[PDB]
């Protein structure tokens, strides 16, 4: 209830990872038969591609992220990663990433409880055997749920 | 401070000081802060040394595989771009340093030097190499 266990924190972190990756990627793979508009445009000296239809509008993306990220985290995430709306469609800049952090095999150490927030430090083994990564994740109670307070806390 | 040695020098200067910026490295703010993704890091290091690998806002792994001249893995040289299969074909890129290591930016520890014979990177490498300075 008023607590979040190590086990629960990892399950929430894995959901945040999937939502961040899918939103940056423009598509939730489990929504089948979505259509993905092709074509690019330039905006703010960045090259953009369109979200697929399942995340095709800001409203669709907000609803996708609401269960796992706080309201502030969602708004700041759109800003930090330069999402834009063009011709009524949500769009994201091109770019690259990798998934070297093996979050599913991580361990979580409690660091802090303050107010309605709990902070865990995760020790995350890597796919290439580089030193296990330290990643802090802060969870905030919002609308009766524990939610991650940074869009990019789990990558 | 130019060419292959300049790109490697500039790129190596932020090892351990440059956490990965997912999908980033193309805004003026990211460039100011010297934070990048794998491809915008490579583009920045070579551009700092006077080598044009593409426009800032449009350069990704997808476009870097089309730059320079294809060379075989057996003839790869210090300064060549090496590509790796991670979540997709040619999803990661680094700069070969010679002697079996490569300079790259990846999420685990940001800008870093890794080994081509690291079992993960050895399996990820399929032989795709691009020579960008002759």
């Amino acid at each position: 209830s008023g607590d979040l266990s190590q086990k629960q924190a990892l399950q929430l972190a894995l959901s945040a990872r999937e939502h961040f990756w899918n939103t940056m990627s423009g598509h939730n793979p489990k929504v089948k038969k979505a259509v993905c508009p092709s074509g690019t445009f330039e905006y703010q000296n960045l090259q953009y591609v369109y979200m697929c239809s399942d995340l095709g509008t800001k409203a669709k993306a907000v609803n996708y992220l609401t269960p796992i990220f706080t309201k502030t985290a969602i708004e700041k995430g759109f800003k930090d990663y330069h999402f834009t709306v063009s011709k009524g469609k949500l769009a994201v800049p091109i770019g690259d990433g990798d998934n070297l952090l093996n979050w599913k095999k991580s361990t979580a150490k409690l660091i802090s409880k303050k107010g309605s927030t709990i902070t865990y430090e995760f020790t995350v083994p890597t796919l290439d055997g580089s030193p296990s990564a330290k990643r802090k994740v802060t969870f905030v109670k919002e609308n009766k749920k524990w939610k991650v307070n940074q869009f990019d806390a789990v990558i | 401070s130019g060419g292959i040695e300049g790109a490697i020098s500039v790129g190596s200067s932020i090892v351990g000081q440059s956490p990965y910026k997912f999908g980033g490295g193309r805004t003026q703010s990211d460039i100011n802060n010297r934070i990048f993704d794998c491809s915008s890091f490579v583009r920045w290091a070579y551009a700092s040394a006077g080598v044009n690998l593409g426009p800032v806002g449009g350069t990704t792994t997808d476009t870097l595989v089309g730059r320079g001249q294809a060379v075989s893995a057996s003839e790869m040289k210090r300064g060549d771009l090496v590509f790796f299969d991670t979540y997709k074909t040619n999803g990661h890129v680094g700069i070969y340093l010679g002697n079996g290591t490569f300079l790259n930016d990846n999420t685990s520890h940001g800008v870093s030097v890794d080994s081509m014979s690291n079992p993960y990177w050895k399996a990820a490498f399929k032989g795709v190499v691009r020579r960008v300075v002759q």
